[PDB]
């Protein structure tokens, strides 16, 4: 959003806890079916459900964790992610 | 990983910020957390996550200093940028890229550029106009390190910067390893006004170094905050010169720089710093707040400036806290509080490289270099304290103590903490919104 | 479907594995084309051949261009070098040279001869016998012929004889004769600054870079007979034979006759452009020489060969495989590059207004293959990072190792000499330029030479197809890497090290500058402002959007004009054409400021002080001026006040 | 909501009906500011006043700029003109002048005096008595002072005295004294070509446009006493009194002492920019002088007044009414314009690289109100069509009739003189420029004068608020009409008539050009190629889409550089700065080619022929070069082959 020529700016944030303890951050997690039988290393070629292209807990943290394990070429990003995942 | 919140965006210039915050605030108090059963702000029957999250429970105002690049932090912006471009860095620890030192307001830039050429290339200079902009410029990534006093090492310590090296102010054969206990903060009055007392300073003219500094601002106005119980200090003093204040106070009505450079906290103001506050005391002030060594440097005909050659070291005098009037030569009777030394701050990842480049760099250009004119000196400046303080002998190595609360010590951190509700710098507010 | 980088270098490699360069190099050495001087009939036959090839490859546009220049050719009478005795009754001839020196003055002289090893100005400084009123002899190397004749003209010699020795040039034949030109500076000399069309109607002018003394190239066996009459042994620091001697004996002295005529000929440059799909009017020029005095298989054969095969490759990728370049590509064939590169200089001086800030790279294919050992590159520093990436992706022809073997290759890059064809593109017009050679440690033994053929090239280099394949891969990867992306790969931060090296080299002399009352510190602050400008531009690339086109165009324009702003405005483009402050000739450049400053310490008094104050002022404000232009708008500039 | 043109001129008229110019003009004639030379204290007080106004109007950026120049001021000793008899015992003084001539040489001379009516070169041609070794007197008019002193220096006179007569300047007072400068060319003369900052460290240089003779302005009653001693009646073609005489009598001769010193002062230019919303870095500069020697209400009062009120109007329209300009606007306040416009010339020579192809119009507010009768405009022809539309929309202040009363006003437009402030923007930097005046048929009687006040201005012109309202409406309608639309309103087809007039003026001399062996026909074909270029560009505006931005930017760039391509590349910018071929000074311009050609027919032999061949070649290829640059790309250029 803040890139040119848009030049926007954040003005009102929001908190997620109770009103006693406002929490600005939130947690990014990876939820799977029970007993599927793979850890984070055995993630290759599995079907994945992302919450959107460019969003924080859906795209940037999950791709950024497994990012340097992809084979070259890395550019463009979603092509090599499209080869890493089987759908 | 952890992520910042969802945010309402807006334009940069047209805004409009106050109207969004007014609307969402008055919506928050009536409709947000189950105040009305009729309408819900955070839920809806046909769709969910509409217009807001469902897991949100209230709104917080973003301070006006914080832009997007400061809102996301440095690690997350580096993650999204290296993820989008696609570099996956290698990081060999042998070589190091040159350090982008930060300077300010054209009297630091000349000496900085001269230091960039006298060094082989390891030091490059990027500048700002006030020190609050240069701390943010270290946070975003355009700069690397700078030298600050403890009042700003506190603020940059809140923003997420660590101190690497400290400045020693006493000569020794072993100064690089020996830790220094810190310099003293004094107030200076004249012999002509012998009626002055620390008990009664009301309606008297005061001279400060700048807003936010240790000996100029924190140590005096903390004690005066215990006595007056007011946050405002333009009411207790009639007039005075404190650079960096708001333009509407009288504390800018006594300062001297012009035009539109009045109270600018940089070297464009004549009354800025220690020596400039001493010119405030000589010209128009009744009391000054400076370090304990200000009078021996400026008096005795050491400055070639015309205002300081006629000044004597004897006739000035520095008052204690009980009300006793005691001369300049023994500072150890009259000191308000111990202030810690100035430090060099930088980010966490550039800690080792700023350490190596500055120790390697201070061995060449340091304090052993005589014949200063006709050569280069890093610490010797033209009486304006450019990039460092002029009495800095060497930069002490800090091991086991690299944290603002470790380095600054408990008493000074508590002394600023008693002034926590009173400070009006927007950058401290912007670095304290991050904390939940 | 779209093609990214790592697909596209693969497609280029699949194209290069098919082609055959050797048959084309043998075709350009055929009996139909084998002598081609400038303006000869066979040169026009090769020109029509290249043009019909550029039509058969189906390029987007093919157009020729012709203009009439003046060169110098041999007369029907023969020039000779001939020993004259003091007795005068008996006169002994040495030899009748086949080769000649272009733009030498047609005259005949007699005199005593002095050996003058290379004609370097330091070499001329360390002579034993004074030089004046005499004929110097030099060995060909280390500098252009024109700088030899210019230096020996400055010490008031009478004539120049040029030969080739054993040690520098090891060959079998000693009767071999060769060709050169002696014009200091480039271009057609009888139109300096303006082009040689018929629109100018040919006014009487004359360039300043022409000598007044007769020059001649002789053979090695000719130099043996001269060395048989001379005396006094050569110094041992000179890498030379036992044969050479210093000065002529007291009895005998030499006589040189040179008879040449000024022939006015026709010149054909031939061009062909592939269009672009996004920004069609920005382009990158790829060119190569077409004529040579002898057969010229090594000089102009491999350049024209790599040119034609690169045209077939890029037209093949655009028409079939789907390569869509964002900006156009001009292929060029320059003629008469043997007489000091007049095809490029007349093209630039002709169409300067049309390519002002439009063209942005010259890539030289000339002399691409000489040896198989090393890789020697010479460029403007805006291309440096570009070249480094290419050196990490091109495999060497003999061994499988990559080309990036030295991580400090940037400190060994030499500047562009005046004989190179990319030097008028860099110095005069302000376009970045690159020239690369697979050069052996010693230079190629015969360039402007009758013996330069194909067969002798193929006994020098054992296998040639893989080597010229490697050179074509490098140049094609330059062209793809420039024109495939929305971001130009010019790296503008390399000027920071150049300015740092210069200001350091002035900081050695801060004491003398302090003695004149001048401060040096404003030039420190100028170098600082250039650093803050380049850093601000890099953060503007950081905060920009890569997919949007309008915000990237405004940032690519500043990168395209960072080279133009180093062209010094304060000198005349007709009097001193090469006016780039880093790489130019004249008094306004930066090494002329240092070389003018070095004379003060010796206290001779051959330097002027007002000229130094004026050079320091104009150089300071030139660097400061480029720094203010690069950093944003007018109101964002912060001077002191 | 959006604002189109016919709403926007209505909004401007609603703004102009409110304001009051008279109070501001009286404020700039207050006792606080009433003498302001360059670098005086009151000039800096007015500068800080204008800057605080530019902050109170809330402009987008306000910045000052200072640099140190050298001017010439009066010495403590007094200069005088004084009659010396041949007897020498008795010496009679005429007068002690209050005013002085800037950049005159400080000296004292004696000699015989000769009347020299205007110092025009034709006027100097038709003298009776030869001029040399003598002191000329001239009347102020028809040309700048520097051209008078330059011409009388070229005929080797000793000194110049300048006065004002009855007929040209009808005033009551005869004791009135005035001010002028005698620098041929503009700018600070002690830094020619480079700016006068401290970054250049002030090298020793000296411009060529400085005289060597003492100059002095005298009063009319001083000229009466000189005319009482002289003899021989003036010719009747001279519009003059009965009083003037030709030469001094045999006994008496005059003595002139002039004592001035070179004072080095500080200069403040003060700037304020309104940003744009589409293309923020292209802009249009509006400027006006700030100082004057006397009170200067007519010279620098109305310029600063119209400047401040236009700033309030445009900032008021941008902040409130919703005017969104597509490209930025710079307001400027130049000081020391009285010494030959040094504020603009140091601004241009300082920041040339930063505004190269960025700025595209200068609009001069200086001397906007002199009389109430006529409307006299002087501009570059790219603005001509623009001015014509404005003359059809501005109502005259006295009568209700429009300004467009003559449909052939384009043939009566005179070129920009050297004293005008827009001439360094047009000739030197290549930016189009416009200057307009409500000028009476006779000129204003007192400009550089002590009597120039407000009261005498308001007895010259009866009512002033409506007149200055009309001038502010014209300039504001220029600025709106440039920056409101996506299409620039520069009309580039007006150069076609200029080139047609030139080639016609050479076609009168086709016989002599035929005698030298030169053909003229390539210049015919050059003019033709310029017509085909402009017609092709007009059809490219025809086939373009008006709403799209990228296809209109590529077509606006060629319109912005059609002025820059007339700047002749072949001359040095330091030696001859005003290098525009149509409007410049030197040997390279087109009227110097015609004036060099006219000398051949007289057969004197004071002309050189090689210079004419060289000028015809370079002028031909300059016109051809702009024509090739304007018409598309490189490959679309069709030369013959
Ligand atoms: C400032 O430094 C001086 C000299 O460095 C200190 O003098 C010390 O004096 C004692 C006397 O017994 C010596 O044994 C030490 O070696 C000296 N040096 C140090 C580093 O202690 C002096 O005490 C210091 N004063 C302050 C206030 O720091
Ligand atoms: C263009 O210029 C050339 C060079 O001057 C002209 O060609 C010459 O014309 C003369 C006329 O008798 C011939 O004697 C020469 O041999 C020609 N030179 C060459 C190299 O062939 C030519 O006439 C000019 N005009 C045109 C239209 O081409
Ligand atoms: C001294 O410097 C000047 C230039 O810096 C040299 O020549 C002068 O140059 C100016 C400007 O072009 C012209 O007036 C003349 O060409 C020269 N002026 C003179 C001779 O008064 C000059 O060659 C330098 N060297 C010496 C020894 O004077
Ligand atoms: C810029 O140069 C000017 C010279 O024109 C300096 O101004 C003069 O400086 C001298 C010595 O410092 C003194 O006469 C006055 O301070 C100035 N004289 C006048 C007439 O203005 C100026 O100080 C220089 N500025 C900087 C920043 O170095
Ligand atoms: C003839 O024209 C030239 C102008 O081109 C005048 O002088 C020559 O100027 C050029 C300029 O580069 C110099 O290179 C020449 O050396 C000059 N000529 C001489 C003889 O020195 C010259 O004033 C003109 N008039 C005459 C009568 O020669
Ligand atoms: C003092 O500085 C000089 C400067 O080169 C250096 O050689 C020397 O080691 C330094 N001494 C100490 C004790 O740091
Ligand atoms: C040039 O050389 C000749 C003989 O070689 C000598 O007579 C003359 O003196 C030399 N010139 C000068 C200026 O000494
Ligand atoms: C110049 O005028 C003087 C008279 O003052 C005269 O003697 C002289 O001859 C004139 N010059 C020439 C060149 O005739
Ligand atoms: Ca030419
Ligand atoms: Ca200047
Ligand atoms: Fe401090």
């Amino acid at each position: 959003a803040y890139l040119a020529p848009n030049n926007l700016k954040p003005v009102v944030a929001e908190f997620y806890g109770s009103k006693e303890d406002p929490q600005t951050f939130y947690y990014a997690v990876a939820v799977v079916k029970k007993d599927s039988g793979f850890q984070m290393n055995q993630l290759r070629g599995k079907k994945s459900c992302h919450t959107g292209l460019g969003r924080s807990a859906g795209w940037n943290i999950p791709i950024g964790l497994l990012y340097c394990d992809l084979p070259e070429p890395r550019k463009p990003l979603e092509k090599a992610v499209a080869n890493f995942f089987s759908g | 990983a952890q992520v910042p919140s969802h945010t309402v965006v807006a334009r940069s210039m047209g805004g409009k910020e106050d109207l969004i915050w007014e609307l969402l605030n008055q919506a928050q108090e009536h409709f947000g957390k189950d105040k009305s059963k009729e309408f819900q702000l955070f839920s809806s029957p046909h769709g969910k996550d509409l217009l807001f999250k469902d897991s949100a429970h209230g709104f917080l105002k973003v301070p006006p200093r914080m832009d997007a690049k400061m809102y996301l932090g440095y690690e997350y912006v580096t993650a999204i940028r290296n993820l989008r471009e696609g570099t996956c860095p290698e990081a060999p620890t042998d070589e190091c890229k040159p350090v982008k030192w930060c300077a300010l307001s054209h009297h630091e830039r000349l000496k900085c550029d001269e230091w960039s050429v006298n060094s082989v290339g390891k030091i490059e200079c990027v500048s700002a106009e006030t020190t609050e902009d240069c701390i943010a410029k270290i946070m975003n990534g355009e700069a690397d390190a700078m030298s600050l006093d403890g009042g700003f090492v506190y603020i940059a310590g809140k923003c997420g910067l660590v101190p690497v090296l400290a400045e020693n102010y006493n000569k020794s054969d072993n100064c690089e390893d020996t830790p220094e206990a810190g310099y003293f903060a004094v107030a200076v009055v004249k012999k002509s006004a012998s009626d002055l007392t620390w008990d009664n300073l009301k309606g008297k003219k005061s001279c400060h170094t700048a807003v936010g500094r240790t000996a100029g601002w924190n140590i005096p106005m903390g004690l005066l905050y215990n006595k007056i119980n007011h946050c405002r200090f333009d009411e207790f003093f009639s007039e005075g010169c404190a650079p960096g204040s708001k333009k509407d106070s009288s504390l800018c009505k006594l300062c001297m720089g012009s035009g539109l450079n009045l109270c600018e906290p940089n070297n464009k103001e004549g009354y800025y710093g220690y020596t400039g506050a001493f010119r405030c005391l000589v010209e128009k002030g009744d009391v000054a707040f400076v370090k304990h060594q200000t009078v021996p440097q400026n008096t005795g005909g050491k400055n070639p400036d015309p205002w300081a050659k006629n000044l004597n070291e004897k006739d000035y005098e520095l008052l204690c806290l009980d009300g006793t009037r005691k001369p300049v030569e023994e500072y150890a009777n009259c000191h308000l509080a111990r202030a810690p030394n100035h430090a060099v701050v930088t980010r966490k990842d550039k800690e080792a490289c700023v350490h190596k480049i500055l120790r390697q760099q201070q061995h060449l250009f340091g304090s052993n270099v005589t014949d200063c004119s006709g050569n280069f000196c890093l610490f010797r400046s033209e009486t304006k304290d450019l990039l460092f303080r002029d009495d800095t002998v060497c930069l002490a190595k800090l091991h086991d103590r690299n944290t603002y609360e470790k380095y600054l010590g408990e008493e000074y951190v508590k002394a600023v903490g008693n002034l926590r509700k009173c400070s009006t710098s927007s950058l401290l507010e912007a670095c304290t919104f991050r904390r939940p | 479907f779209r093609l990214y980088w790592d697909d596209l270098k693969r497609k280029l490699s699949e194209k290069l594995d098919s082609t055959d360069f050797t048959s084309t190099i043998k075709l350009l050495n055929e009996n139909s084309y084998v002598p081609r001087e400038a303006g000869s009939q066979k040169d026009e036959n090769l020109a029509l051949y290249v043009e019909n090839q550029f039509r058969e490859f189906k390029l987007s546009k093919v157009w020729r261009d012709q203009h009439f220049v003046k060169i110098q050719v041999k007369d029907s009478a023969q020039n000779s070098v001939i020993i004259v005795d003091k007795n005068g009754r008996l006169v002994y001839l040495v030899e009748n040279p086949g080769g000649y020196v272009a733009y030498s003055k047609a005259a005949t002289v007699t005199g005593k001869l002095v050996h003058a090893n290379f004609g370097t100005k330091k070499d001329f400084e360390d002579l034993y016998t004074p030089v004046n009123g005499s004929i110097v002899i030099v060995r060909a190397g280390k500098i252009t012929f024109a700088e030899k004749v210019a230096n020996a003209e400055s010490l008031n010699a009478i004539g120049v004889l040029i030969y080739m020795d054993q040690t520098k040039f090891p060959i079998v034949n000693a009767e071999l004769s060769f060709f050169g030109h002696a014009h200091l500076g480039t271009g057609d000399p009888y139109t300096p600054g303006f082009p040689s069309f018929n629109h100018t109607q040919f006014p009487p002018s004359r360039s300043s870079g022409l000598p007044n003394i007769p020059v001649q190239t002789i053979s090695r066996a000719a130099a043996e007979k001269l060395f048989g009459n001379m005396e006094g042994d050569c110094p041992s620091d000179w890498k030379t034979d036992s044969t050479c001697r210093m000065v002529t004996s007291e009895s005998k002295n030499v006589k040189l006759t040179v008879s040449n005529v000024l022939k006015e000929i026709k010149i054909l440059n031939i061009f062909g452009v592939i269009k672009g799909f996004v920004e069609p009017d920005h382009y990158v020029v790829v060119g190569a020489q077409r004529d040579a005095w002898g057969p010229g298989a090594a000089k102009s054969g491999v350049g024209t060969a790599l040119l034609l095969k690169l045209a077939q490759m890029f037209s093949d990728m655009v028409l079939k495989d789907g390569f869509q370049p964002s900006r156009s590509i001009i292929f060029a064939s320059w003629s008469a590059g043997d007489f000091g590169s007049v095809g490029a200089t007349e093209w630039l001086e002709g169409y300067l207004s049309s390519l002002h800030l439009k063209a942005f790279t010259y890539i030289n294919l000339d002399k691409a293959v000489l040896g198989t050992s090393n890789f020697k590159v010479s460029a403007s520093p805006l291309l440096y990072t570009l070249i480094e990436k290419t050196m990490q992706n091109v495999k060497h022809p003999v061994t499988g190792q990559f080309l990036y073997q030295d991580s400090n290759w940037a400190s060994k890059v030499e500047k562009l000499t005046l004989d190179n064809a990319a030097f008028p593109f860099l110095a005069y017009s302000g376009i970045p330029a690159v020239s690369f050679c697979f050069c052996e440690d010693t230079d190629y033994p015969y360039l402007g030479t009758t013996m330069d053929t194909y067969k002798e090239l193929i006994e020098r280099i054992p296998e040639l197809n893989k080597v010229a394949r490697a050179a074509a891969e490098v140049a094609g990867q330059f062209v793809i890497k420039l024109t495939h992306d929305v971001e130009l790969n010019l790296d503008y931060e390399r000027y920071n090290s150049q300015l740092l090296s210069f200001v350091r080299d002035l900081n050695q002399y801060r004491a003398d500058i302090k003695e004149m009352g001048l401060s040096l510190q404003w030039l420190y602050s100028a170098r600082g402002d250039f650093f803050r400008a380049t850093s601000r531009l890099t953060t503007d690339f950081g905060n920009a959007e890569k997919t949007d086109r309008f915000v990237m165009k405004k940032l690519n324009d500043r990168v395209m004009r960072v080279e133009y702003h180093f062209l010094s405005p304060y000198v005349s483009p007709k009097e001193s054409p090469f006016r780039h402050v880093f790489w130019g000739s004249g008094s306004h450049t930066l090494p002329a400021l240092l070389e003018n400053l070095k004379l003060r310490k010796q206290n001779n008094g051959a330097f002027n002080e007002t000229l130094f104050r004026n050079q320091l002022a104009l150089a300071t404000w030139t660097i400061q001026g480029a720094a203010n232009a690069l950093s944003g708008d007018v109101w964002d500039i912060d001077n002191e006040f």
